[PDB]
């Protein structure tokens, strides 16, 4: 599952979490058997303005 | 007390069921003893625990 988020609210990509993103965009199940990996993507996903 | 042999079992059963019901008033370490309220104030990562 590949998407871009922000450090604030990034903690919601964990099982059973709430918030605008976790509730309306991507919701992980409570019984999750897997892991989430994140890395700084300033060079590719950040553009001026 | 002449009928104490039937009274002790009747009293023990009434008290045992009364205590069994009363255990719902016990906290066991939770923020509140009432299940309907616990879910409302607790987000799933803490509500499930």
């Amino acid at each position: 599952d590949s998407f871009v988020i922000r450090g604030d609210e990034v903690r919601q990509i964990a099982p059973g979490q709430t918030g605008k993103i976790a509730d309306y965009n991507y919701k992980l199940p409570d019984d999750f058997t897997g892991c989430v990996i994140a890395w700084n993507s300033n060079n590719l996903d950040s553009k001026v303005g | 007390s002449a009928l104490g042999k039937l009274q002790d079992v009747v009293n023990q059963n009434a008290q045992a069921l009364n205590t069994l019901v009363k255990q719902l008033s016990s906290n066991f370490g939770a923020i509140s003893s009432v299940l309907n309220d616990i879910l409302s104030r607790l987000d799933p990562p803490e509500a499930e625990v």
